[PDB]
């Protein structure tokens, strides 16, 4: 599934040294600033997402045979009319959802099938969006802490 | 309708943090 | 560069998953439970740490010309008369704070310097004694959870 | 020395880690 290619103990280093750069606010290189910017982006929006309305694992019915049309019909009508960080957030935070959800029905073999799902509505749907407006270093600047 | 609803609670979610920012 | 934003796009999706799944306490690799009960042994290590002493952080005075000498000195000191999975956590949380450190007096370049050696270290002086013990998953039924 | 007493303190308190489980 996810990082099943990660497992050396030069990795393992790798990991920890990462971890407790972060947990201290800091990035070393720009993508680690994307995705902790990212990251935190994501905790934030979930908090507010489920004070407002329950959490977002609750609502969802999942099979693998309906996961695909259900990820494509949400993900559609939150870009229908346009894009912006806070909707790619929520599009974040929604595959997180579903992988969670996933995991917590017994559906591990979903959580691959979501990751490329999300990758493939990134590059193909979002990326030109992202580079017409400042990329990812500019989501930093307006998200990152 | 199921996915629409969280479609719109996404939706609406995502703009007012987009505006906070 | 040809398919760098493509493959960028796929480290955040794959980067926040992976934090989600383990924020919501799923351990879906082997790995994965390695790092995060190294992570969480980590975090305790420090707190018992600087509660008697000052922070981790801050006893040690690092030039880049210098920090390999002093790195191999500390280590080596630390398990000068044996190895156990405290000391080996001690050992991670050692680097960790060095990179700390190095950042916070803008010496950034030492970062994967320091990964590199606690590697080496790791693989030539503690992977024997990690495997008469048990392996990596003995120390997750140690300290995980 | 200075570095003598650092490992110190990380031997003993990784030591005190591992008998507490």
């Amino acid at each position: 599934p996810l990082g099943s290619m990660s497992q050396s103990n030069r990795e393992l280093v790798v990991d920890f040294l990462s971890y407790k750069l972060s947990q201290k606010g800091y990035s070393w290189s720009q993508m680690a600033a994307v995705k902790q910017a990212l990251r935190e982006a994501g905790d934030e929006f979930e908090l507010r997402y489920r004070r407002a309305f329950s959490d977002l694992t609750s609502q969802l019915h999942i099979t693998p045979g309906t996961a695909y049309q259900s990820f494509e019909q949400v993900v559609n009508e939150l870009f229908r009319d346009g894009v912006n960080w806070g909707r790619i957030v929520a599009f974040f935070s929604f595959g997180g959802a579903l992988c969670v959800e996933s995991v917590d029905k017994e559906m591990q073999v979903l959580v691959s099938r979501i990751a490329a799902w999300m990758a493939t509505y990134l590059n193909d749907h979002l990326e030109p969006w992202i580079q017409e407006n400042g990329g990812w270093d500019t989501f930093v600047e307006l998200y990152g802490n | 309708g199921t996915m629409e609803n969280l479609s719109r609670r996404l939706k609406v979610t995502g703009d007012l943090f987009d505006i906070m920012s």
